[PDB]
């Protein structure tokens, strides 16, 4: 057949190298073209563009440029301002729009040609709520960073109505990474249990400023929301005795997954040296992992449909594309075992609300998996380990003198009563 | 108690909610008792018509289908909500239905269909009535309801004279293992048998006259 | 050829017209509130709806003039946490007890909600509805016993 | 006592932390009192309890 063409809209760096999203999209197309056993008589072609990520008019032009040139899917401009502008284009023309980062779904938006791969926060905000009850907390102190972070954690804001918690919501400063006026108030207010809602690039900058203050001892416990906690440098924090519970969808225990990540950092030779950041070396973040899966899930759909002629569609001359109505269905009932575990989509919306998390935590050897979350099950945590040698909290001379004693009046007799004395 | 759909033909013990299918009034506390003549794998087939209120946890406005001829039984489910339940198998020779209601609700109720197939394959129920009678623990031994060498669990219903109240008083009361409720006790459930209206649960030495 | 665009007046489509008016240079006059994304560099928009970094101070001055301690903010859609965010952050710096709830999806039946607000002894409510749906709650708060001199 | 010449007081500072020892009178030179404070910051021994 005429081969295919996937679209793509990514960030526009000025002097730096390619982004983590676009390079993973370029890597995933090439990898499927090598290994023939997926798509045997079909190879892929990509038509990536670059926008300003905050200008929805530029995202709307570059979407119509790919549709007029003729593409088969649009793999997301990946920002709430401009992803809603490309979603309504892909709905009008009929081509599928595959999203790889969370976006506020407006509740009365009737769209059917979008599908998301970021784990939806009507499931992650249950997993944090199951995790602040497994730890028996009563006073959490949710810290977000921008005003959208109240939409993400909204099943956790509504939680003290139905449970016994005490939310004490705070906010980081505007764009300045100086949380030290904030962390003074969290320290004076005796706030030991924090549910940071940052990205991993800025969850590193808080932990340096929480180590420069006295907020890294065994009293403080920090649940994070971000899924790139495994790619966080933790060597200064490891012996502190802190608890840093997180989550991880990037399934870095399967050897097929770990083989790709070794191929990732090898092919990514454009990884800049940056010691002042607070991150580790070049790892595949969960932003670049969900773009790697997004090419594979759609490639399952083109495997099950060898009738797909990519047509050229003009935004001015409004006409829905022919095969896209069936092709959008073949994406939604597609299953794939990608790098982020199982991929399935929720047939009502097109979101991922069924996925397999791995609860990781900070012990003195680094970040170690201590559990497993799953929306059907809950926290099936491993949860019974020894590690460090044991102690004892009881001793002798609290032995309590078993006095054998028969009953006989007046000496020993039961009390005449009605309630169950014991 | 104003639960006026019951119809009780041999198979087809077909009951529905109070004021079915219009509504049901607040503070209704119905105790569909369901005798359940020995056969037939007790069948709770419901109608699709269902507004037994979607409260949280079914904390109020619920539909106890507790598997006993009484209240303290193995519970099946508190069925409140919007979607209708269906087809409880329940191999007992009995079913207890407590339809309850709070004060500030709406409703339409439910409908129930009876009579599955299979074989009939303790059962004291000393139904006492009228004036002053005697309640004896040895009635299970005189009337062969249980045999010596097994756990006993009797029910002494004490249905009054019309327009009356009941004063229990204890002539003899002696427990084999006093001050221990997990292996013997006497409970004085009033109204009908349910865990809510438990008046007194005696397992110590002295039973006071309730 | 026009001189201004007076707003499509919805958060999905006002952001799409704002970036057009920024690119072409014509002014875009907005008449309803919209979530300003914090890193959006736009200069040709102007809003006339009173911004909720001032209305949510005025409610916070009003729950302190009335000396409240336990408010029960009720919003309607997920955007309503962005609007009242100076009131969500309030118990950190003052003495309040927020107990945030949410109306059902699109159905105007707050009667499963108002039973929990009545059993929970919640007398001080900060509804975040439009006026077309703040009428429908008050009918359903009058059909329940939540319209006496205790409730505010 | 600190270890011999190795600047690894982390086996020492674990015992000072488990033993609830909040008041310390270090007798180091300034070139090595810096190296302990990095290893007392990498552990949780730099809050307002310790003096
Ligand atoms: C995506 O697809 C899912 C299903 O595939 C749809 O369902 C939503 O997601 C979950 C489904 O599990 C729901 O959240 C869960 O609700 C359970 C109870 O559901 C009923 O509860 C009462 C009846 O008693 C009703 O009021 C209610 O409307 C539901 O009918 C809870 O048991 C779950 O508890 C969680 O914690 C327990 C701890 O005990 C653990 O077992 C698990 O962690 C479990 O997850 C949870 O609360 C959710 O309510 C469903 N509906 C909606 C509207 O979100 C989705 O509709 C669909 N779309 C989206 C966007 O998610
Ligand atoms: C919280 O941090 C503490 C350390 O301060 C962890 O406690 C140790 O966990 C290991 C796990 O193998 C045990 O062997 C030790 O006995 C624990 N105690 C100490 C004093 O080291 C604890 O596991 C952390 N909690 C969570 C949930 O991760
Ligand atoms: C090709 O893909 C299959 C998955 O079906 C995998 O098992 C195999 O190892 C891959 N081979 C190469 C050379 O990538
Ligand atoms: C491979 O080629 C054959 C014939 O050339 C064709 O019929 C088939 O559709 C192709 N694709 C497959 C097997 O996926
Ligand atoms: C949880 O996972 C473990 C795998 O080690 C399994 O043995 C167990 O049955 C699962 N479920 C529960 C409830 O523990």
């Amino acid at each position: 057949t005429h081969v295919l063409r996937f679209g793509g809209i990514f960030e526009y760096v000025e002097s730096g190298p390619m982004g983590a999203e676009e390079l993973a999209f370029r890597f995933a197309v090439n990898t499927i073209n090598r290994n023939r056993t997926l798509l045997p008589n079909t190879t892929l072609t990509y038509d990536t563009q670059k926008i300003n990520l905050y200008d929805s008019f530029e995202a709307s032009k570059k979407a119509c440029d790919q549709l007029s040139l003729g593409v088969a899917a649009i793999f997301g401009p990946s920002h709430s301002s401009s992803a809603n502008a490309v979603q309504s284009i892909c709905n009008a023309l009929g081509v599928p729009h595959i999203q790889t980062r969370w976006k506020h779904q407006v509740s009365d938006n009737k769209d059917s040609f979008y599908v998301s791969l970021y784990p939806d926060f009507s499931s992650l905000s249950r997993a944090i709520l199951d995790l602040v009850q497994f730890f028996k907390w009563k006073t959490v102190t949710v810290v977000y960073d921008d005003s959208t972070g109240l939409i993400r954690l909204q099943e956790l804001i509504k939680a003290p109505s139905r449970y016994n918690l005490r939310l004490k919501i705070r906010q980081l400063p505007a764009d300045t990474k100086d949380a030290k006026p904030l962390l003074k108030e969290m320290k004076r207010g005796k706030e030991f249990h924090v549910i940071f809602d940052c990205s991993h690039e800025m969850a590193a900058g808080i932990l340096k400023q929480a180590l420069a203050m006295g907020m890294m001892t065994e009293y403080y416990h920090y649940i994070f929301t971000t899924l790139d906690l495994f790619a966080l440098d933790v060597e200064p924090y490891r012996y502190s005795g802190v608890n840093m519970t997180g989550f991880r969808i990037l399934n870095t225990e399967n050897t097929q997954v770990s083989s790709i990540i070794e191929k990732w950092s090898m092919e990514r030779l454009q990884a800049p040296p940056k010691p002042d950041s607070g991150l580790l070396d070049g790892f595949m973040t969960t932003d670049a992992a969900l773009m790697y899966d997004a090419v594979h899930v759609v490639s399952v759909a083109v495997q099950q449909f060898p009738q797909m002629t990519v047509s050229s569609l003009q935004c001015n001359r409004h006409k829905p594309w022919r095969f896209g109505t069936r092709f959008m269905s073949l994406i939604k009932e597609a299953h794939w075992e990608g790098l982020t575990g199982r991929i399935t989509f929720n047939k009502t919306n097109g979101l991922r609300t069924d996925f397999d998390l791995d609860v990781i935590s900070l012990k003195e050897e680094g970040l170690e998996k201590i559990g497993t979350w799953d929306p059907a099950s809950g926290l099936n945590m491993t949860e019974s380990q020894k590690g460090k040698p044991a102690n004892i909290t009881d001793s002798l001379s609290n032995r309590s003198l078993i006095v054998t004693t028969i009953l006989e009046e007046p000496y020993v007799l039961f009390k005449k009563s009605d309630k169950p004395l014991y | 108690t104003q639960c006026g759909i019951w119809v009780r033909t041999s198979n087809g013990g077909h009951f529905a909610s109070p004021n079915y299918p219009d509504s049901y009034p607040p503070n209704k506390e119905c105790i569909y008792i369901l005798e359940a003549a020995p056969r037939q794998r007790i069948e709770l087939t419901f109608d699709e018509r269902y507004y037994i209120e979607p409260s949280f946890e079914c904390r109020f406005d619920h539909l106890e289908v507790r598997d006993g001829p009484f209240g303290f039984s193995p519970l099946i489910d508190r069925y409140c909500g919007m979607k209708s339940p269906a087809l409880i198998r329940s191999t007992g020779r009995f079913m207890w239905i407590k339809f309850s209601s709070d004060e500030e609700l709406e409703g339409l109720g439910f409908r129930a269909k009876y009579s599955f197939i299979p074989d009939p394959d303790p059962d004291c129920q000393f139904e006492l009535s009228g004036a002053d009678g005697i309640v004896r623990s040895s009635q299970v031994e005189q009337e062969e309801k249980t045999k010596p060498g097994q756990a006993v669990d009797c029910i002494w219903t004490i249905k009054a004279t019309p327009k009356a109240k009941i004063y229990l008083r204890f002539l003899d009361y002696q427990m084999e293992h006093s001050n221990e409720c997990k292996r013997n006790f006497v409970a004085v459930y009033d109204g009908s048998s349910a865990i809510e209206n438990l008046k007194a649960k005696f397992c110590s030495t002295v039973a006071n006259d309730v």
